[PDB]
């Protein structure tokens, strides 16, 4: 708008149940966070891991997760301001199952 | 930024 941008902010929770022998089907790309200053989170921005990359077909596609989702909780545990490795790790906690909640944010252009 | 396959 002529104030400032516009924003549709759409948000998915899933449960991902995948067999020992398949990943699921994603690639998650993020920051590994500085100590010094709190990440505040934005619209445009808003956490600090998202998925690089979502295999078409696989289990988290088919469940309606995309590339370009921001991950805002990894089952029950809100890593918004969480590091990649830990995030990484706890996606791993769950084995074969995985719930999480993304975020899905597009900047309605003006012209 | 690191990145990690699933």
């Amino acid at each position: 708008g002529p104030l400032g941008s516009d924003y549709i902010i759409k948000e998915k929770t899933v449960l991902l149940q995948k067999k020992d022998s398949e990943g699921f089907g994603f690639v998650l790309r993020g920051a590994k966070q500085t100590p010094i200053e709190e990440f505040t989170p934005t619209p445009a921005f808003p956490a600090l891991q998202y998925l690089e990359s979502v295999d078409e077909g696989g289990v988290a596609w088919r469940a309606g997760l995309r590339m370009g989702d921001f991950l805002i909780e990894v089952n029950g545990q809100n890593v918004v301001k969480v590091g990649h490795r830990q995030v990484v790790n706890m996606i791993r906690q769950g084995g074969n199952t995985l719930m999480v909640k993304v975020v899905m944010v597009t900047r309605h252009p003006d012209m | 930024e690191a990145q990690t396959r699933f």
